[PDB]
RNA sequence: GCGGCUUAAUUGGAAAACCUCACCCGGG
RNA sequence: GUUGCUACCCCUCCCUACGGGGAGGGGGGCACACUAGGGGGACUGCCGGCGUAAGCCGGAGGAAGGAGGGGGCCACGGCAGGUC
RNA sequence: CGUAAACCCCGCCCCAGUAGGGAUCGAGGGCUGCAACUCGCCCUCGUGAACGUGGAAUCCCUAGUAACCGCGUGUCACCAACG
């Protein structure tokens, strides 16, 4: 349901994912191993905590992301609201990309909410309350 | 000062809304 | 007289026992010789420089050097 | 020890003025950590020295009555204190506490006033720096 | 080319609900939703 | 046959949750069945503190006194 | 759900005797027969009285 | 090598020889961090250098500059600019700064202003309030 | 023993009679088939818990960075889930200037186990788990009243409460070793494990479980 | 190839280098050693080189936010300060603009810079000059790094 | 912020220089 | 799908390990996401245990599981409560 | 308004009442307003107090919650350590 196939042939595939309030599109085309987020490379990111929560997909899945190219758009969130969302998009093209079921009970496995998504928002701030205190 | 009467204490000028914070609640719906 | 303000008398020793430890860190050599931390990096990274140590984990303050 | 009472001496007593109520006086105690505090006046003038016995005893006095259950600093202060000069010695600065009921003793100079003093806790340090060798069983009470 | 929901401008009015500040500080929120469409 | 990695401390394991007690009810008693040592086929209630499931290793100090009021 | 007050248990009740053929022990089926055989303004109010009357038939067809 | 010196005096003061120039400069009285940082860029003298291994020409430029930095910082970086006396805009340091300084309070002393009162009372000069806070724990004047 | 089931991903491993349980699983790799290192360089496979009763509550399943966004702790013992590494970043977050600071205790946690692995050439994984067995108390004292004096009594500590009591322990004693003294941070946190692993009573976490289980004797 | 297939820290490193010794035209002004860079900043800025490294890091943020303007790097350049008195929390100051202008200035005589309406964007020989010194990054880049190869050097 | 103390006044209850203002001094 | 989004195009500029990459302008499109109205979904529904049964405990599936999460509405009657 | 701060990276500092702290005070520059002394707010240079983690006692909080970080806004000519 996430996932939507774009133009085949060419097989290129548009995912997406949120966290928070980070929302991640992932366009995906039969290439080499290149992930571009925001048009920065995944290996030249900044924040090595958010990096690597990024790559989490893309490590687990051995060679099969060396046949893709990868561009993420994402927005919003904070830095690791970012790499989650958009290390969710990628875990969701991955196994829709490809078909692979295999891959789908890995990431299960590895995180279950890999695919599933983070319902948790937030919460109001209360009146008379220093905060939400829930 | 306010629109319902004078008293200066609650103003309120949030939009264009002269109110005493006291009347409005009353004048709310 | 390699670092300015430390004398080669002791310079070449911490020069020395580095060699002999498994791992070496700025405060290990700071309390060792009753030198400040910021006159046992500069110890740490003239090695460095020098080749007989590798770093192998960088942070704010500490820094990991192993002797190779 | 051979030591004679300036070496013990503490110079700088927190200080109270008299017309401090007592609630200032807990927290006067509270901030100084000290065991004694000096009151002065208006002028600066010390009068006396509050120990912290002196406010517990005062404040248990004054304020006992539950059954029945329906001021300054000047007040508490004493003027009248065990006193040796700067030349004094610990044992005869002990004996005089002693013999006074104090917690400490006020030095006063050759000209008569007061420039510090040395209570229960110096004494205990003083013997931390010299003290002689004694098993606790014949100090214990 | 048809309808269009264009996001809705809400305002708000977070007011204490007490004629002299006695007691729990309880707050009244005052809603007044509008849509806009094209 | 070994369970224990300690030496004075003798396993054993959670068979069944009897219920709680001690002051506001922070201890739960267990039967535990003693494993490795001495006491090997006695079966003791204990009282344990924290969160303890069915199918827990505790391990026991002691395995004599048995033990829960807590009151 | 901890428990079902008295106007889902007085509207599932009914709703059973007056058409107890037209009750399976299935809770989909049940959803679709309440909200056409009740005034039902309320989602919740007709999953809840669906899902009790899905458990008369269980105890009724374990009672034979 | 030179071994450090561990005293140097500049103007007028003790300053530590195992600090760097710009660190040990701001323990003279009138001169802080960004002065101290001013005079040695100003001079060429590098701010991260060790003070005890300088020599003596720069350190006369220390001496000098740190006597008169009115000739070589811009008039909005000194300590008494447009001076209340002889409306030309200084640097003071140390015993002239203390004395400067003192000689601004007692005027209005001299004079039963609001701000001379309130010196003379040993009170908060600017608008304050003492029903709180208010009374000194510490010390009200520094300079 | 049970008669209740058991939610999928455990595992039990019926040695003799006894019924070891572990809720996390130790095997997985890439689809490649190659494992997966924790911060990119230590090995979870040839790691092993001595412990039969911890060996159910440390999670040993491997991950790259220990990052679980938090969503463990709803239900009960939902925390036999989170990785045991990112337990120890999680406690690194105190006081409260470092409260949420993750990426701050991930960085002191990851070049700590630097240090742990050049100082022992040990896996650094590994000698943090022997650290846990070697400071985990096995008896604890409780409150009780006989008419207004507070005396104690002993009971014993289930393996989820060691777990939170050898952890807590460790890091509050590195903490504390850090404060208003030129000694880092990471450095007090690697000296810290290397001794308790290692069954010294100079760290903090071996004096604190055997003034604890000192106390119960006393008070059986 | 693209300043965004190299490290900042590493481009803006190499641009200042580049700038202090072939551009002239950008100068410390006479007033640089006696400022801060911004309203409560604490101290003043400890590297020699500032005036440098500040227009390299001021390229650098125009390749991508090309038509911004002045008013909107001080933004860029903000920090956490204590605004008034220094016991209140802390708000967020922008930097000063004095700097922020007059190395937009220096930057336009040499030929990198030019303005628009909505903002300063770099000139087509400004984006060489970038893009230059970033593929010369990248060479040296993937011989330690071979996993950047794909991005610049495509097989 | 309240209490107490002081005060000509420090206003009265349980976002302050004017206005606010309800208090003091002088005036209409 | 006057506004918002950019897979898909073409023109420029730049870089180019030479294959390509990147940024800008425009087109096309509503695909994605986003916005806003209506509707669906979860019910202890299914499985195991206990219980006459109200229901409780574990499990599976499930976006969401035990009232899903946060809040509003303040029953009679009082507080000689607060507000001239 | 608007490229928020915390955060990440690099360099200096190295256990000291200090390159921690920023009260108090001196000289100067500005903003709002009819007006700024009592009695406003912002900036520069200098000056660097207590304070080294807080007694008896005591408050809040069950998950995107506590804690930390900033931003918008009410009040508002100017000014928020408050909501
Ligand atoms: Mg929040
Ligand atoms: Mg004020
Ligand atoms: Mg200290
Ligand atoms: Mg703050
Ligand atoms: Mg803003
Ligand atoms: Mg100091
Ligand atoms: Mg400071
Ligand atoms: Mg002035
Ligand atoms: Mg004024
Ligand atoms: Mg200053
Ligand atoms: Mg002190
Ligand atoms: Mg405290
Ligand atoms: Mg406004
Ligand atoms: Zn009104």
């Amino acid at each position: 349901p996430w996932v939507s196939i774009l133009q085949e042939n060419p097989r290129v595939i548009i995912s997406v994912g949120k966290k928070k309030t980070a929302v991640a599109r992932a366009i995906i085309k039969p290439g080499m191993g290149r992930v571009r987020i925001n048009g920065y490379p995944l290996e030249l990111w900044p924040i090595e905590m958010a990096r690597v929560k990024m790559q989490e997909p893309l490590i687990l899945a051995g060679d099969l992301a060396k046949k893709v190219d990868i561009e993420v758009n994402v927005r919003g969130g904070g830095y690791m609201g970012q790499a989650i969302a958009t290390r969710i998009a990628i875990a969701r093209g991955l196994v829709a990309y490809f078909q692979s079921e295999e891959l789908k009970k890995l990431y299960e496995e590895y995180d279950p909410y890999m695919l599933k998504g983070d319902p948790r928002r937030t919460e109001p701030k209360k009146p008379g309350i220093k905060h939400a205190r829930s | 000062r306010c629109l319902r009467c004078g008293t200066r204490e609650a103003v309120i000028r949030k939009y264009g809304l002269y109110l005493c914070r006291r009347c409005f609640r009353e004048v709310a719906p | 007289r390699t670092i300015q303000t430390l004398d080669e008398k002791v310079f070449q020793t911490i020069a020395k026992e580095v060699q002999s430890l498994k791992a070496v860190t700025p405060y290990e050599i700071a309390t060792k010789y009753g030198i400040k931390m910021s006159l046992a990096f500069k110890v740490l990274r003239a090695l460095r420089d020098r080749g007989d140590l590798v770093l192998v984990a960088k942070g704010h303050r500490t820094e990991v050097y192993v002797p190779k | 020890t051979g030591l004679r009472a300036r070496d013990v001496m503490l110079s700088d007593v927190p200080m109270v003025n008299v017309r401090d109520p007592l609630s200032s006086i807990r927290k006067a105690f509270l901030r100084s950590k000290s065991g004694i505090l000096a009151v002065v006046d208006d002028s600066g003038k010390v009068v006396g020295f509050i120990t912290r016995r002196d406010f517990m005893s005062y404040i248990a006095e004054k304020s006992l009555g539950y059954w029945r259950r329906q001021g300054t600093a000047g007040d508490l202060a004493k003027s009248e204190y065990p006193t040796v000069s700067e030349s004094a010695t610990l044992e005869e600065v002990a004996y005089k506490m002693l013999a006074a009921g104090t917690d400490y003793v006020v030095v006063i100079d050759s000209a008569g006033q007061p420039i510090g003093v040395v209570t229960k806790d110096e004494l205990v340090k003083a013997y931390k720096e010299r003290g002689r060798s004694v098993k606790v069983g014949e100090l214990m009470t | 080319r048809g309808p269009i929901p264009l996001p809705t401008k809400r305002l708000m009015v977070t007011v204490r609900r007490a004629p002299s500040g006695q007691g729990y500080h309880t707050f009244d929120h005052w809603e007044l939703r509008i849509s806009k469409r094209l | 046959v070994k369970f224990s990695p300690y030496e004075d401390a003798v396993a054993g394991l959670v068979v069944q949750i009897l219920g709680r007690t001690g002051v506001a009810g922070e201890v739960t008693q267990v039967k535990i069945r003693v494993l490795e040592g001495r006491d090997k086929g006695r079966v003791l209630t204990r009282n344990v503190k924290g969160p303890v499931r069915l199918g827990d290793i505790v391990m026991l100090r002691e395995t004599e006194r048995e033990a829960r009021r807590i009151t | 759900g901890r428990v079902k007050p008295k106007f889902i248990k007085s509207l599932a009740e009914k709703l059973l005797e007056a058409y107890p053929d037209r009750f399976t022990e299935s809770f989909k089926e049940n959803k679709k027969a309440v909200a056409e055989l009740a005034d039902i303004p309320s989602k919740t109010v007709r999953n809840k009285v669906a899902g009790y009357i899905t458990r008369l038939v269980k105890r009724q067809k374990a009672k034979e | 090598a030179q071994e450090i010196r561990a005293i140097v005096r500049i103007g007028d003061t003790d300053l530590d020889g195992n600090k760097t120039v710009a660190y040990a400069l701001a323990k003279i009285r009138g001169i802080g961090i960004a002065t101290a940082y001013a005079i040695c860029r100003k001079l060429g003298i590098d701010p991260h250098a060790t003070l005890g291994l300088l020599p003596e020409d720069q350190i006369n430029k220390l001496d000098w500059a740190v006597r008169n930095l009115h000739e070589l910082a811009p008039a909005w970086f000194l300590n008494r600019r447009k001076d209340p006396e002889t409306g030309r805009d200084l640097h003071l340091i140390g015993s002239e700064l203390v004395l400067a300084a003192k000689r601004d309070v007692d005027l209005m002393k001299k004079l039963k202003s609001w701000k001379g009162i309130r010196h003379s009372l040993g009170l908060k000069v600017r608008g304050q309030r003492t029903v709180t806070t208010g009374r000194f724990g510490a010390t009200a004047g520094v300079t | 023993i049970f008669g209740e089931q058991l939610p999928k991903t455990s595992r039990v491993e019926y040695i003799g009679d006894v019924p070891i349980i572990e809720e996390c699983p130790r095997e997985l790799k890439t689809l490649d088939g190659n494992p997966i290192l924790l911060f990119g360089k230590w090995s979870f496979e040839d790691v092993v818990v001595r412990d039969p009763g911890l060996r159910r509550y440390i999670c040993l399943k491997p991950v790259v960075l220990p990052h679980t966004e938090g969503r463990y702790q709803k239900r009960r013992f939902g925390k036999a889930h989170i990785p045991i590494v990112e337990r120890l970043v999680n406690l690194l977050m105190r006081p409260g200037r470092n409260t949420g600071k993750k990426h701050k205790a991930y960085n002191i946690v990851k070049r700590a186990f630097e240090i742990i692995y050049y100082k022992t050439g040990r896996n650094p994984i590994q000698v943090f788990i022997d650290a846990i067995i070697n400071t985990a108390p096995r008896e604890e004292i409780t409150r009780i009243i006989m008419g207004g004096i507070a005396y104690s009594v002993s009971v014993d500590v289930s393996p989820q409460r060691r777990l939170d009591l050898s952890l807590r322990w460790i890091t509050e004693g590195a903490r504390q070793c850090s404060f208003n003294n030129p000694k880092p941070i990471e450095e007090c946190l690697a000296d810290e494990i290397m001794a308790a692993a290692a069954n010294d009573p100079k760290s903090y976490a071996v004096r604190k479980r055997e003034e604890l289980e000192r106390i119960a004797a006393a008070s059986r | 190839t693209s300043v965004k297939d190299v490290p900042a820290d590493l481009l803006i490193a190499e641009l200042a280098k580049y700038i202090k010794d072939n551009v002239p035209q950008v100068k410390p002004p006479v007033w640089a050693p006696f400022v801060k860079t911004g309203a409560n900043k604490e101290r003043p800025p400890m590297s020699e080189d500032w005036w440098y490294i500040r227009a390299a890091s001021i390229m650098r943020k125009l390749y991508i936010y090309g038509p911004v303007g002045v008013g909107s790097l001080r933004t860029a350049y903000g920090y956490r300060a204590k605004i008034g008195d220094k016991t209140r929390p802390e708000r967020t100051r922008k930097a000063g603009g004095a700097i922020i202008r007059k190395i937009l200035q220096q930057l336009e005589h040499a030929g990198f810079v030019t303005k628009t309406k909505r903002g300063r964007v770099l000139t087509p020989e400004g984006k060489s000059l970038v893009d230059r010194v970033a593929a010369r990054i990248a060479k040296e880049l993937v011989k330690q790094r071979p996993e950047l190869a794909k991005y610049v050097a495509p097989p």
